[PDB]
């Protein structure tokens, strides 16, 4: 599969509005159904999760999708140039909010795992926690509840003795 | 299910308040039980207990009826018999400004008065009585192409 | 008496009417006049960026990549006239090629500035009464009316462009010898009028005298025929003047359209082996750009 | 409202009537008064010779 | 004159095309809640919009009892509408929003059209640049 | 003058039925006012709120609380102060709802608890400093009166032209009596006015000194439309009392205790220059008769200097 | 008095009606202009 | 000048004035040709 | 009613209505 | 069952909406049967007590009945224009039929002289089913009629319109109890009670029952009826070359 | 009573001016029958006293009477199209008959002696109710015929119109009390006189 | 610093004018207005702070610090009414039709709010909400 | 019949077989395209709309999402060779009035 991490503000938009979940990791389609500074949070939430995923059971992390539409700008297409414009403005946008979250600097999130076929997992990027010292053990510890919702998931295709051995598996072992 | 139909007793207690069924038969109405009374129109010049005479009473029981029974103001004047050579005419009223029921502005503060003046009642050619000719007066009407504002 | 305080009471709230629209108008005047400095600008550039164009694909001096470079300069007027700035009115659609709606909307202006005479005369008439009824121009009101609701029709913008038959798609650019012709919206006539009026009114102040029933009634209708007119021809001038705005848009969208497609040759050749008509037309191309930017600034 | 339970419309108009004496038998007097609405599609009512 | 008829009288008002008509609708109730609302001073945006949203949902249960209107289509441009409103008090204010609300002539466009004809940065890139050029003065200042 | 609402000939009236009229209606105030200050021993009452969180010096409010349930739901400003210092006091349990959650009381209609405060505020400087602003706030509240009151009798009785400009003059001449007490009887003093009338209404000096001279007392509004029935050069009216000038005045606004409101003003002054100021500083009130003739007679340019001056009346007297 | 429904005090609503005429219509004037003897 | 087309015209005709040659494509109305 | 039942006092005023027009078009200028 | 009667209340109030909408339909389709009446009968000339509405007394009762089989009204030659000729020939259909009724009711002189405006027309309302409707509206038209008159469609799913159009004037813009809508609905807030009815004096339940309490008001005494059928036939199949194919020996 | 009536006294001035306009029609309708009965019988040159009109004795008064049946006169193969070709079919109806009389009739050479001007030709008035005016005005952008004759819509909802189109021509630009107009409306101020009439 | 003043195009006599704007905006993006004061103490420190950083303009090309002040405590008044609400038609457009409005808002969104905004009737009818709700907010519980 | 809205709605099945031989009828070759398309599509809405109104379906959906304006959103289920014929122009998601 493959986590895609989007702000709770992205997925409230996502559920309400009625996107449809698979197809948003189609470049084509999520830039339709998604403004850009929801675009530009995306790639902003992705830079912040810090877990490393079970690369060994094929689950990876998403792309964001400034890349995706950096890429398609230098592809020869008849949608090149627009694509190249969605671009300009991600950037400039990213930016903005860079300049303006740049304080947000010591905390670490909560993340609800909304499973989507198994090639796409949402990963809702929750209300933020304050902490400084030691934010590794800090966020281990709060996100007990998206450590286990991945075990179960992924206990669904994959070996249990194969998931036994990840660093998720552990990481819900050293939160209880 | 809530309109106040005035009903025949099949008994002919109140029989003097309808018109002769000699000029207009009366008919049958049902509810959604199989419950069914006799319905006619009332007789022109007329005295009688409005809601005493209705189908509420002959409908279950005879003394159903009581004082928290009242009728809605918002009232109206549906239909007027008129004979015409011995034949009647059905004039459908019901809509017209002047059939609605107006407050008595003085007595009882329940009291509603009707008061229904209209020199625009039509008979013409293409008119026909209560059980569906269209002939003496109405067919002279119509050979003359004439047409008669009662 | 209660006449004199009626007379006066309409003769403020027509002078107010007109203080009100000429402060508008004089906004619009003071942008269109930094508009009107930047589209001759926007204008040159285009036409001497099309007649580059027009050179450069006559003579097939893009040899092989022809068709390729084709098909990216559609790309770009695409990425271009889905701009989201441009409205999916009607106003719009004319600014930027179509034929059918730009015709209505130049009929509208010149006919416009016709009526003005009218609501000129509408005032003169209610200095003449302050029986001598005037048989007043009605005429041109019916017709102001008219332009007035096809201006709101023309203006509104759908949720889709589909509604909009007929829409500027792609080919926008194709319909750039329509811009050359600047249009202008009547904001000098519309000044002229409403502060000659304004003034005429204004020499009213003193009324005296008490007036006949039959002069009350023929200035009440002089003063309903001249609110319904300031109303019509408000509706027609924001109308007229967005298409200015819309105007402008499409000029710089036509230039933008050009100046990326230039772009695109550039690059194409100096990634492929560039000939010397290429470097000899980005040379003329460069030098066109270069006298836009030096005329903004 | 509740309270109200009803609505009145009241129709001003000015009337276009006919000059009519109240004869002796007097059934009713005979005054064919029209809406002067009615002059804009139908101007004949206001004829006077 | 409850909200919810007083509102329904005025969307009555909107023209009319077809089906559209319920995105309009939506939209207009959207942008009049969104920022009329007064906000809290003692919450976060989080709190915030939880309580502008629950507001905002009474409110469409009060005005769909007069005319229809897509529940779930409301919120979503409510929500968006309100970020908006969020991000310009905290965050970057447009200049169009300094130049319509107070000599002010010249506009972005009118720097955007020669920066794409040129194809360098425009004016938003351009902002972004400044910013940046100045974190390090204003995070060193106080 | 008048200084507080219950001192009208409509309060009378309406909360006095025996020996309604000529007589203050005592066992309705001292009974509501006893309530009050009974109720802020347990819990003191709260201030008035105004425009950006300010309160109003000497004033208070009764909220939706368990606490004040002795207190009739009366509608006008009661005063349970002294004259020096009077604190005024309005019931808010008709304007604001009770917050189950926090507990912080909400109004249910802004215009309506902005009509108010500001009444109160214009009462409390009125109160303390005297009858010395209200003849400063420009020529639109005497234009809207005068202009408002002929305009309806005009309409309903088919008045004459002069019978209209007679009531101008004794409508003028009574807001002006309501402003200084030493115009509310006939004498030189009442002369003075001619000038000022003549300005305001455009009419000639000979016509409005011959209605003057004629002028009785015009104490309250039973002496306006004594007057106006008098004097006014017309018998189609018959002899209006103030009940009947309560019935034309009454549809003339909307909203909580809207009949009385319009009726206080025709004496209350702070009442009166409230009701304009929401007027011009309100689009709701736009379709009432009384918000009809203020934007029919006020300029753009007075309007606004207008609402300045009620602002500064009004918050000159924030804490 | 059972049921006291409203029956009197309904909501009256005056309907508009003013008319008016420019001299002769706009079709009698075009057809006809005036001129004044 | 060159606004002198006709008027409701069949699709794929083609009219020249001033110099200008203006195809009524189907779907953008009159356009240039080139 | 509002004023009466006159059937002549019901009649609206020619000039408050030319007022009226006046003051609804000065109100939609001072929204818009 | 001690429960509250919040469920029972919104089951209650839907129905008494559905009921709402049910007698609007009953009423409208009601009073064009009266229409059909007073106009069939000798009446052309405004007065008072010979129909309900407001302005029957200031304008004159009209009424208007056609029947269209679009096969015999169409005139199509190529399959891409088919929408569009099914469009227009339901428009003018209405235009022929419409514009004379538009003049002889004299409704132009009624509503300016209520309303004050000696510019205001009304503005007509198409009431048409959820099939009929579609073809209303051409992308073009700018919900214009001839010259200047304008039209606003609507449609339901009420078995009677199955095949309905009907035309009906109403204000541009609507006011708040104006007159001159062509028809008013006057609610009254619906009375919800509970009582633990004993009724018949054996079985016992608790009966929570919703009273309507409302009335459809007519005011002008205007409409045109079409009856629209053939919408399948003129569609669904060739119109143009099949009736060529039949002419072959 | 003194001053009753402020608004009813103004339905005087209104009768008086819907009065006018009917006369209007009337004496239009009137006129264009006894110009029928002329050009139907052998007066085809200019003369004096056979009918009303200061004209009448410099050009050959001219009537044409047509009546159309549209279902004898449209052509048309789509529905889409059939607004503008019942239209057209009355326009060029119109055309028809409007140049050839205007060839025969002496009107332009009238109006070029009579005028002073040589530059100064006729415009023609299409005189309707509104069922037909709403298919004549199709558009502003018209209002021409072939080559230099222009013409204006004017439209009536009088009674009397029940389904008629009258063209008449006029002076492209009226003047007071000017000739060339194709009628005139000789108005004397009408005047509103009270007086307490005892009568009876 | 100069190195991105240079990216400006040259227009007209305005290049004092826009790098205010770019000025007085990239100071009002990283010193936040806390929603806890009211437009008094919040504000000061707030514009004291941009006169101090004012004070390396010697650095920049061509800036006007008289204008640029104009230009913040312009962003603060705005900010000022947003955060306690607007209605006013003529700034509600200003803001839905906006370079940050068309970052929130999908291409889809944009077309409606273009179609509402832009209709010949929506300031007469979003003031009309606007005391609508400015009146009856506070009903809702 | 199965489904779980078979108690809440009429059951609708409309058959026809669009032998375009006998449903395109058309003039001019360079229009083939075009008539060809659209005599899919005009047939497919002169079959759907009866069967959209006679069903009840919008009801149906409008009770059960709790929406009062939301109708079902149709698709038009197709191999590859017919699947091409649909234009798709653009938008052109509209069916009429108020469906896509």
């Amino acid at each position: 599969t493959q986590v895609l991490v989007m702000p709770k503000a992205v997925f409230e938009s996502y559920k309400t509005a009625g996107v449809q979940f698979n197809k948003l990791l189609d470049t084509n389609y999520i830039v339709s159904e998604t403004s850009v500074n929801d675009l530009a949070e995306i790639h902003q939430a992705l830079t912040a999760f810090p877990f490393l995923l079970p690369e060994k059971l094929d689950i990876k992390l998403a792309v964001s999708p400034i890349i995706k539409v950096a890429e398609l700008g230098e592809i020869d297409g008849p949608e090149q140039f627009k694509m190249k414009d969605l671009h300009n403005r991600l950037e400039s946008r990213l930016a903005t909010n860079e300049l303006r979250d740049a304080g947000n600097r010591n905390l670490v999130y909560d993340y609800y795992l909304y499973p989507v076929d198994e090639n796409l997992w949402v990963a809702v990027q929750q209300s933020a926690h304050i902490a400084s010292s030691d934010p590794r053990r800090v966020s281990i510890q709060l996100n007990h509840t998206f450590f286990d919702s991945m075990i179960n998931e992924m206990l669904n295709t994959r070996p249990r003795e194969s998931v036994a051995s990840t660093q998720i598996f552990t990481y819900y072992l050293e939160s209880c | 299910s809530i309109a106040l139909i005035p009903a025949l007793d099949p008994a002919g207690s109140n029989a003097d308040f309808f018109v002769d069924p000699a000029l207009v038969p009366p008919y049958t109405i049902k509810n959604e039980q199989n419950l069914t009374i006799t319905t006619a129109p009332l007789k022109a010049n007329v005295r009688l207990d409005l809601m005493g005479n209705s189908n509420a009473n002959l409908l279950i029981q005879r003394g159903m009826l009581e004082v928290s029974d009242t009728i809605d103001p918002a009232g109206r004047l549906k239909n007027l018999f008129v004979l015409l050579g011995g034949k009647v005419v059905k004039f459908k009223v019901d809509r017209l400004p002047r059939a609605v029921f107006q407050p008595d502005l003085v007595g009882d503060t329940r009291n509603a008065v009707i008061r229904f003046d209209s020199d625009d009642l039509v008979v013409s050619g293409d008119t026909t009585f209560i059980d569906g000719s269209a002939d003496g007066v109405i067919n002279d009407l119509k050979t003359a192409k004439l047409s008669l504002r009662l | 008496a209660t006449i004199i305080n009626t007379l006066k009471t309409w003769f403020e709230k027509l002078m107010e009417l007109f203080a009100k629209l000429i402060r508008w108008i004089s906004d619009f005047k003071k942008r269109d006049v930094v508009v009107a400095t930047r589209y001759g600008k926007i204008v040159r550039a285009v036409d001497q960026a099309r007649t580059l164009f027009q050179e450069l694909l006559v003579k097939n001096r893009l040899g092989n990549r022809k068709d390729a470079l084709l098909e990216k300069f559609d790309a770009i007027a695409q990425s271009i006239i889905d701009d989201p700035k441009i409205l999916a009115s009607r106003i719009y659609a004319a600014a930027f090629g179509s034929v059918y709606y730009q015709k209505e909307i130049i009929n509208i202006n010149n006919e416009a500035r016709t009526e003005l005479g009218t609501m000129e005369k509408l005032v003169g008439t209610i200095i003449e009464y302050v029986d001598y009824r005037a048989l007043m121009p009605i005429a041109n009101i019916r017709e102001i009316g008219k332009l007035a609701t096809r201006c709101n029709e023309l203006s509104t913008v759908y949720p889709d462009r589909s509604s909009i038959p007929d829409f500027p798609d792609k080919n926008f650019w194709k319909n750039s010898h329509l811009l050359k012709d600047r249009f202008v919206a009547p904001l000098d006539d519309l000044l002229k009028a409403y502060r000659n009026s304004s003034d005429a009114l204004r020499k009213l102040k003193q009324l005296s005298r008490n007036y006949s029933q039959e002069t009350i009634d023929a200035i009440g209708e002089s003063v309903q025929l001249i609110n319904t007119s300031l109303e019509g021809m408000r509706r027609i001038t924001d109308t007229m003047f967005e298409y200015s705005q819309a105007q402008y848009l499409a000029a710089s969208c036509v230039l933008n359209y050009y100046g990326k497609c230039a772009q695109v040759v550039s690059e194409d050749y100096k990634i492929h082996g560039f000939n010397d008509a290429i470097r000899e037309w980005q040379r003329r191309f460069d030098k066109v750009i270069d006298d836009f930017k030096r005329g903004y600034a | 409202n509740p309270i109200e339970g009803g609505v009145v419309q009241v129709l001003p108009y000015i009337a276009v009537m006919k000059d009519v004496y109240h004869e002796v038998s007097g059934v009713k007097m005979d005054n064919e008064e029209v809406n002067m609405v009615e002059a804009y599609r139908d101007p004949s009512i206001l004829d006077d010779e | 004159q409850q909200l919810g008829f007083e509102l329904s009288r005025i969307l009555k008002q909107l023209p009319n095309l077809g089906g559209s008509d319920r995105k309009t609708r939506a939209m207009l109730l959207a942008n009049a809640v969104a920022l009329q609302i007064p906000f809290e001073t003692l919450l976060d945006f989080d709190e915030q919009q939880d309580k502008a949203v629950a507001k905002f949902k009474k409110i469409l249960s009060k005005v769909n009892e007069n005319i229809a209107v897509d529940t779930k289509l409301a919120v979503t441009y409510f929500n968006n509408i309100l970020r908006i409103r969020q991000s310009l008090i905290t965050g970057i204010t447009d200049p169009c929003l300094v130049k319509a609300v107070l000599n002010d002539y010249l506009t972005v466009d009118d720097v955007n059209i020669v920066s794409a004809v040129v194809n360098g940065p425009d004016y938003n890139r351009i902002q972004a640049d400044m910013g940046n050029a100045l974190n390090q003065l204003i995070g060193s200042i106080d | 003058m008048f200084l507080l609402p219950y001192e009208t000939t409509v309060c009378k009236t309406l909360y006095n039925p025996t020996g309604g009229g000529k007589l203050y209606p005592k066992q309705y105030v001292d009974q509501i006012e006893n309530a009050i200050k009974k109720a802020n021993v347990y819990l003191p009452i709260p201030p008035v709120d105004a425009r950006n969180g300010e309160t109003l010096e000497h004033s208070g409010q009764i909220t939706p609380v368990d606490d004040f349930e002795d207190i009739k739901k009366f509608t006008q400003i009661v005063n349970i102060g002294d004259r020096d210092n009077p604190k005024l006091v309005v019931d808010a349990r008709l304007y604001k709802k009770i917050e189950q959650r926090t507990g912080i009381p909400r109004i249910i209609q802004q215009n309506e608890w902005q009509f108010q405060y500001i009444r109160m505020a214009l009462n409390i400087k009125l109160l303390r400093e005297g009858p010395d602003f209200l003849h400063r706030l420009g020529d639109i509240p005497v234009k809207v009166f005068y202009n408002w009151i002929s305009g309806i009798l005009t309409q309903k009785y088919s008045l004459p032209p002069e019978s209209t400009q007679a009531i101008w003059v004794i409508c003028a001449v009574y807001y002006f009596a309501m402003q200084d007490d030493d115009l509310t009887e006939p004498g030189q003093e009442r002369d003075r006015l001619i000038p000022i009338i003549s300005r305001l209404t455009y009419i000639p000096a000979g016509f409005i000194a011959d209605v003057i001279d004629t002028l009785g007392p015009l104490h309250n509004a039973g002496d306006l439309a004594y007057e106006i029935s008098t004097n006014g050069r017309s018998i189609r009216m018959g002899k209006l009392k103030f009940s009947d000038l309560q019935l034309l005045v009454s549809p003339s606004w909307f909203g909580t205790a809207s009949r009385e409101n319009v009726g206080v003003a025709l004496e209350h002054m702070p009442t009166y220059i409230t009701l304009i100021y929401m007027a011009l500083a309100d689009r709701s009130y736009r379709k009432t008769v009384l918000s009809q003739k203020v934007e029919m007679i006020s300029r753009s340019d007075d309007a606004s200097r207008f609402i300045n001056l009620v602002n500064e009346a009004v918050s000159s007297q924030f804490v | 008095n059972y049921n006291e429904k409203s029956q009197r005090d309904f909501r009256v609503v005056t309907i508009g009606y003013n008319l008016a005429a420019s001299r002769q219509d706009e079709f009698a004037e075009r057809i006809y202009p005036t001129t004044v003897i | 000048t060159t606004k002198d087309l006709p008027t409701d015209p069949e699709p794929g005709d083609t009219y020249h004035v001033n110099g200008v040659d203006w195809i009524y494509q189907e779907d953008g109305g009159w356009v240039t040709m080139q | 009613l509002d004023h009466g039942y006159d059937a002549t006092a019901l009649l609206e005023t020619t000039e408050d209505i030319i007022t009226g027009e006046l003051d609804d078009h000065l109100e939609s200028l001072s929204v818009e | 069952t001690d429960e509250g009667p919040g469920e029972v209340v919104k089951a209650l109030t839907v129905n008494t909406n559905i009921r709402n909408s049910n007698n609007a339909v009953k009423r409208m389709l009601n009073y064009l049967a009266q229409l059909r009446e007073v106009v069939h009968n000798g009446y052309n000339r405004p007065k008072f007590g010979i129909i309900e509405g407001a302005l029957s007394a200031v304008m004159r009762p009209t009424y208007r009945y056609k029947e269209l089989d679009l096969e015999k009204v169409i005139d199509t030659i190529k399959s891409k224009d088919r929408w569009d000729d099914v469009c227009a020939a339901i428009l003018n259909c209405v235009k022929a039929e419409l514009f004379p009724a538009h003049r002889d009711s004299n409704i132009e002189a009624a509503f300016r002289v209520i309303s004050g405006n000696q510019d205001e027309t009304p503005m007509y309302l198409f009431c048409s089913d959820k099939e009929i409707a579609n073809y209303l509206m051409t992308k073009g038209d700018d919900r214009t009629l001839g010259a200047y008159l304008k039209y606003d469609i609507v449609s339901t799913n009420n078995q009677l319109f199955d095949g309905k159009l009907v035309v009906i004037p109403t204000r541009a813009v609507q006011q708040e109890n104006d007159i001159l809508s062509w028809g008013q609905f006057f609610y009254v807030s619906t009375v919800i009670a509970d009582l633990p009815i004993t009724r018949g004096g054996h079985q016992v339940t608790r009966e929570i029952a919703a009273i309507p309490f409302n009335l459809h008001v007519n005011n002008i005494p205007f409409a045109l009826e079409f009856k629209i059928t053939g919408f399948q036939k003129v569609m669904g199949e060739t119109q143009f070359n099949g009736k060529l194919a039949d002419l072959k020996p």
